[PDB]
């Protein structure tokens, strides 16, 4: 068939008539970007001759071109520690959240890391990690082992939940959560009025709008 | 360790920021004397005193200038294949 | 070492052109690296041989360096975007994205010239020494809920006041300061508190 | 069948007429010993960067 | 015929690194784009539309995720909206008034000004207000009441 764009929903437009929205949802969405890949590194004279001598010889007539070719994967495998270390070291300290997770109604027991595992992971990087999977060439490993990835990740929730943004621009100052999302909603056009008066309902669309997250994660 | 097998450097049980990365979580520096390998740490522990009523307003404030290095273009060079190949 | 970005750029174009030039000495399987000693050596269709050894490498050779070349100059034309973002939205304006011109808040920034490259001064307002203070999403006045209009009320634990929240200057709390929505059975932490009404006491 | 590594024994089994072990990247990694009729593990020689 | 295979491998090599490189720059601009939405989402607020999901963007949570990075986004969206009448001003007596903040409109018997992410009508005021211009301007200017406080 020919493809559809879209449904057709016109406008109804008049130079005397807006709209303007009663009530509102809050939303999670989910974005995955690639930061690294994997460091393999191949040497050149053993992919080529292996340990035969008489190859060897032959090969060294070719002069620099295993030397450029092993600089080339050099190159490769440095810049993907400078590629996690740009994305995830982005904060100068290690930030915790406190013991009692009264944040005013938001539940970020999703997103904050599960102190009961061996690997301090979130319920959703959890899942996130389950759902993705000699010739003389070698691999090596990655200057931020996983363990270390997930303490800046929580360092960076840590800091967003009880400080907001000011940890990224200066010292952390901590701020109620709920008066965050305060400042946070008057970011966007809407009265802070709005978030007081239904806090309750704010809470209770974004606990379950996470819960939805792990969900369609694991089902897709 | 996971790297590879490190020879002459001494293993402690403090971490420190990392100076010269080895991988795999390791990394070496020179103590004043020896190299030594660690675990590194990835900054200072700070908790933040939250509470559902407490908020930090800065008194004071600093300016601050930084300075940052970008390249904009590389060296405008060719080469007439005709004579390099040949002669 | 802190201007290690352009000197890397430098060097490593250097090393390029130089390692190209090098492949010149090699013979890449012919009986000689150089050429003259093919021709002045060899007959004609022996010499056709040994030639072509030489040109298969030295043409692969520049290949290579034409491909690296130019896949280099894509990481370039990327840093120079990047650059000429900078400029337009720190130095000709004042960027509201955060870390985009350094760590703070983005005050202005100051372009400098450099070789192959560019150099940005970024002034930024960092916040400094800072105190706790016990806050409230709103303060009930007459059974009414009064938010700020463009601060955070705080308290030093006898008074309070209203506060811009990025500088510790506080104000007395007015109805210039605050606006009102709701009742005061709605608000969660909201406290009790005299609004100044500035009419008042020139009614 | 030739080349450079180590033999080890392992626990692998082949089918009474496979001589030899090869895996998906088609490199030989076990080998049937052509006088005890048992299966040998071939690991490469350790080698990397210093 | 040593030196055929030697050709024919360094030839290999060179594909692999050279399609290597070329991906290894797709992941880095990757990286670059995960390394500012985290700056700009994470630690602060973007204003840049569809630059960390649909809708007005609150605050992110990033995840960690195998050789890369999970964003949370979480974005205020708009939800069941109403037809409402509106006018570009009001005239009181002799003078244009305009909103300070948000759009007058009306239910189709009162004026009131509102926000204009969220439907919460207010009493229009001459502290809602401001002043400028007299009422024979304005294209589609209406008669109301500005109340004086
Ligand atoms: C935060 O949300 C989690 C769910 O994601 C809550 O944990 C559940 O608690 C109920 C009891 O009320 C148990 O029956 C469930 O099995 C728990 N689920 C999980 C995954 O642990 C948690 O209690 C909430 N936290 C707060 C303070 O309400
Ligand atoms: C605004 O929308 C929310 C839902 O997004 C409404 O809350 C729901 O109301 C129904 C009843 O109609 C309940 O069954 C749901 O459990 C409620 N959900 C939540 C999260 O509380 C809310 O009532 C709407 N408000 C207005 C003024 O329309
Ligand atoms: C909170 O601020 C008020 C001022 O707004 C402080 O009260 C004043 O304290 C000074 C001494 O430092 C006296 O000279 C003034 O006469 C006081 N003014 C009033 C109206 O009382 C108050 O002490 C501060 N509270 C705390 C805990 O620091
Ligand atoms: C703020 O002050 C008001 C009184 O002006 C307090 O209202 C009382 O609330 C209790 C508990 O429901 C009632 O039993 C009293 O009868 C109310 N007083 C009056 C005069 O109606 C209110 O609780 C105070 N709030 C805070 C946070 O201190
Ligand atoms: C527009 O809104 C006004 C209120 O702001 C409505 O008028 C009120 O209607 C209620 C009944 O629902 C009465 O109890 C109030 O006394 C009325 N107030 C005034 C000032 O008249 C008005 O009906 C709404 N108009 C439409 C078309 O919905
Ligand atoms: C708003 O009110 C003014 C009166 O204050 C209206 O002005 C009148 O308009 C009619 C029709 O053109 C004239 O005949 C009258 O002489 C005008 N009155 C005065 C005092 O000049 C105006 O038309 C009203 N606007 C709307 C949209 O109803
Ligand atoms: C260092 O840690 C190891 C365990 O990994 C332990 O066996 C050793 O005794 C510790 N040494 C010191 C000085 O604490
Ligand atoms: C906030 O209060 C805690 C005590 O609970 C104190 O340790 C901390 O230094 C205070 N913060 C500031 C900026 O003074
Ligand atoms: C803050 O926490 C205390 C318990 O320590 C509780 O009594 C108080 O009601 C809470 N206030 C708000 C606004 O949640
Ligand atoms: C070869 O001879 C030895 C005895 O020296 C015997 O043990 C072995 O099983 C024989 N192997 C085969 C394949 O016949
Ligand atoms: C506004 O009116 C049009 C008819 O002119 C109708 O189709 C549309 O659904 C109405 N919108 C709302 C939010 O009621
Ligand atoms: C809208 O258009 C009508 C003509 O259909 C006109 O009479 C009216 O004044 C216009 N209103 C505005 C606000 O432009």
């Amino acid at each position: 068939y020919t493809m559809s764009l879209g449904a057709e929903n016109s406008v109804a437009y008049s130079n005397n008539s807006i709209a303007i929205p009663t009530n509102f949802t809050i939303s999670v969405t989910t974005e995955i970007l690639p930061v690294s890949m994997t460091k393999t590194s191949v040497d050149c004279t053993m992919y080529i001759c292996g340990d035969s001598t008489e190859c060897s010889n032959l090969l060294l007539q070719y002069g620099s071109f295993c030397t450029q070719l092993n600089r080339a994967l050099t190159g490769i495998a440095v810049e993907q520690d400078k590629n996690t270390q740009e994305v995830f070291a982005q904060v100068k300290q290690i930030y915790k959240t406190p013991p009692i997770k009264d944040f005013g109604g938001f539940n970020f027991s999703q997103i904050l890391p599960d102190p009961s595992k061996p690997s301090k992971r979130s319920p959703i990087e959890d899942l996130l990690f389950n759902k993705v999977t000699f010739n003389g060439l070698t691999v090596l490993p990655p200057l931020l082992t996983d363990e270390m990835i997930a303490q800046y990740t929580s360092a960076l929730l840590a800091g967003t939940i009880t400080s907001g943004w000011t940890f990224g621009a200066g010292p952390a100052l901590q701020i109620p959560f709920p008066m965050q999302m305060a400042y946070r909603f008057n970011g966007i056009g809407v009265t802070q009025n709005v978030l007081y008066e239904n806090q309750k309902l704010i809470a209770n669309q974004f606990n379950s709008a996470i819960g939805k997250i792990q969900d369609s994660l694991s089902s897709t | 360790t996971r790297a590879g097998c490190l020879i002459g450097a001494e293993h402690v049980n403090n971490s420190y920021e990392c100076d010269i990365p080895i991988g795999a979580g390791i990394c070496a520096s020179y103590q004043t004397q020896s190299i030594i390998a660690y675990t590194m740490s990835l900054g200072a522990e700070n908790s933040v005193a939250y509470s559902n009523n407490s908020i930090a307003i800065p008194t004071n404030f600093t300016i601050s200038v930084t300075t940052e290095i970008l390249p904009v273009s590389m060296t405008k060079t060719s080469v007439d294949c005709t004579m390099y190949i040949c002669g | 070492s802190a201007l290690g970005k352009l000197q890397d750029v430098v060097n490593q174009n250097a090393q390029a052109l130089n390692t190209l030039v090098k492949q010149l000495s090699s013979n890449f399987g012919a009986i000689s690296s150089v050429l003259n000693d093919i021709l002045s050596r060899l007959d004609p269709p022996e010499a056709e041989v040994q030639i072509d050894r030489l040109i298969t490498g030295r043409l692969q050779s520049l290949q290579t360096y034409v491909t690296q070349q130019l896949i280099r100059a894509a990481e370039i034309r990327a840093s120079a975007n990047l650059a000429a973002t900078k400029m337009s939205e720190c130095v000709l304006g004042q960027s509201k994205r955060v870390d985009f011109c350094g760590k703070g808040y983005h005050l202005m920034s100051f372009p400098q010239s450099a070789p192959h490259g560019v150099v940005f001064l970024h002034v930024t307002y960092v916040p400094a020494q800072e105190k706790n203070f016990t806050t409230a999403p709103a303060i009930c006045h007459d059974g009414k809920a009064h938010f700020p209009r463009e601060g955070v009320f705080v308290s030093n634990g006898t008074h309070w006041f209203v506060t811009q929240r990025n500088f510790y200057e506080p104000q007395i709390i007015t109805t210039d300061n605050t606006f009102v929505s709701g009742n005061c059975d709605v608000v969660i932490g909201i406290v009790n508190n005299t609004v100044y009404d500035p009419l008042q006491p020139e009614l | 069948l030739t080349g450079t590594g180590v033999l080890t024994e392992s626990n692998k089994k082949f089918l009474p007429f496979q001589q030899f072990g090869r895996d998906i990247a088609d490199t030989t990694d076990a080998v049937r010993d052509p006088q005890t009729l048992e299966i040998l593990d071939i690991t490469p020689c350790s080698f990397g960067g210093v």
